[PDB]
């Protein structure tokens, strides 16, 4: 199955500072149909997960544009221009190109 | 878009 | 507002079998794929499977082809997750989610005592 590797695993940062999370897959997430189904979840503490990014770079409704998704093939990155209190929690990348759907082990963002 | 663009 | 309302926490004995429910509000489940995801504090997130409420077609991650059974009822706009032979590991928070994991339920916490 597609193995999703996230680095770093934990990220302790100051309010206002930028952040960057890496997501690497064992195989290419570029589907034969021509689209790359790599997504990003945010799960705030005590909260349920919620999708932030889909199709590498698309922002879901309500998601601040402080977030930017990028990358291609097997190498993807989530960047936060400025970390706010609402951005704290665990970030999971996951792929939907190949089944079964697999998740990265998560990156804990805290202060 | 049954998978809401999240998966194939 | 779209809501995914999951049944209450289950506290059960090793060997039993629970059946979790996920009642959708604000959309028709047959227009989507309904997913189920398991989460453990250390092992993380694990995709259980997916169902098409329009026809009943299911796809499972091989780890759960045995254990989980996913069903849906369009009349009540509800999806279900049935788990057999619960062990100590099955202790987890179980999430339901609409197509492409766009929105998630509050999760149902299962504890195998």
């Amino acid at each position: 199955d597609v193995v999703m590797t996230q680095t770093p695993l934990t990220l302790s940062v100051t309010i206002g500072q930028p952040a960057s999370i890496s997501c690497k897959s064992s195989q290419s997430l570029l589907h034969s149909n021509g689209k790359t189904y790599l997504n990003w979840l945010l799960q705030r503490p005590g909260q349920s997960p919620k999708r932030l990014i889909y199709l590498v770079s698309k922002l879901d409704s309500g998601v601040p544009d402080r977030f930017t998704g990028s990358g291609s093939g097997t190498d993807f990155t989530l960047k936060i221009s400025s970390v706010e209190a609402e951005d704290l929690g665990v970030y999971y990348c996951w792929q939907g190109t190949h089944f079964p759907i697999t998740f990265g082990s998560g990156t804990k963002l805290e202060i | 878009n049954k998978e809401n663009c999240g998966a194939a | 507002q779209v809501r995914l309302q999951q049944s209450g926490a289950e506290l059960v004995k090793p060997g039993a079998s629970v059946k979790l429910s996920c009642t959708a509000s604000g959309f028709n489940i047959k227009d989507d794929y309904m997913h189920w995801v398991k989460q453990r504090p250390e092992q993380g997130l694990e995709w259980i499977g997916r169902i098409d409420p329009a026809n009943g077609n299911t796809q499972y991650a091989p780890k759960f082809q045995d254990k989980a059974t996913i069903t849906a009822d369009t009349s009540s706009n509800t999806a279900y997750l049935q788990l057999t032979s619960l062990t100590s590991e099955d202790t987890a928070v179980y999430y339901c989610a609409r197509g492409g994991l766009l929105r998630w339920g509050q999760g149902t916490s299962v504890t195998v005592s």
